């Protein structure tokens, strides 16, 4: 059921 | 629960949805600056939404995996996790998805009140300042998915399962702000908020 994320992090600005 | 698809129609209306949604969560709960923000108008409204470019199709990638379980059903949450300089979580907007039996009866539909529908959870996103106090400076997002019981769709965006630290949350204060029953699903859309931050 997880829970899943994304491995990749967010972009920083 | 009931078991039924929501098929791709209802499936790529929520994702449209949830892109705008999390844009709008970034700009209100100030994870990144005002200036990457330009307006768009969206479910026939002004919306902010980013202008960088990476940041958009990191939004979208992550969408576009989560689709396809959409249309099958398979998602019982998404959720917008901000997380502070430590890296604890310290706002979740938890989109939480289901079908419960006679859901249709006496409901709204979705695809024929599209934006008088979703336009209230923009509201709703939009004025949630009303109700958080400030985030610490320095945070950052990621987004949850909740599957069933009962997603490596794009190239080069992998995904993995979610540490203990990205979940815990200890004494949060939780808000509803709105849900929708419509036709073949039910959405419920509320923040939980880390008690001192």
């Amino acid at each position: 059921s997880g829970p899943w994320k994304p491995a990749k992090p967010a972009p920083s600005v | 629960r009931q078991d039924l698809n929501f098929g791709q129609v209802v499936a790529d209306v929520l994702c449209e949805f949830l892109e705008v949604a999390v844009h709008l969560i970034l700009y209100v709960r100030e994870v990144y600056p005002v200036g990457i923000f330009q307006k768009r108008k969206k479910y026939n409204v002004p919306v902010q939404m980013s202008c960088h470019p990476e940041l958009n199709q990191y939004i979208q990638d992550t969408l576009h995996c989560v689709k396809p379980l959409l249309e099958k059903n398979d998602v019982e949450k998404v959720v917008v996790v901000i997380l502070d300089k430590e890296h604890r979580p310290v706002e979740k907007f938890v989109f939480e998805i289901t079908q419960p039996p006679l859901l249709s009866i006496s409901s709204d539909s979705l695809l024929s009140h599209v934006e008088q529908l979703l336009a209230a959870f923009i509201l709703k996103i939009s004025v949630c300042d009303a109700v958080l106090d400030h985030n610490p400076p320095g945070c950052t997002f990621t987004v949850l998915v909740h599957t069933r019981e009962a997603i490596q769709v794009i190239k080069d965006f992998p995904w993995i399962l979610a540490d203990e630290q990205d979940v815990h949350m200890h004494d949060p204060r939780l808000i509803p702000l709105k849900t929708m029953t419509s036709d073949i699903l039910k959405m419920q859309l509320y923040v939980e908020e880390r008690a001192h931050k």
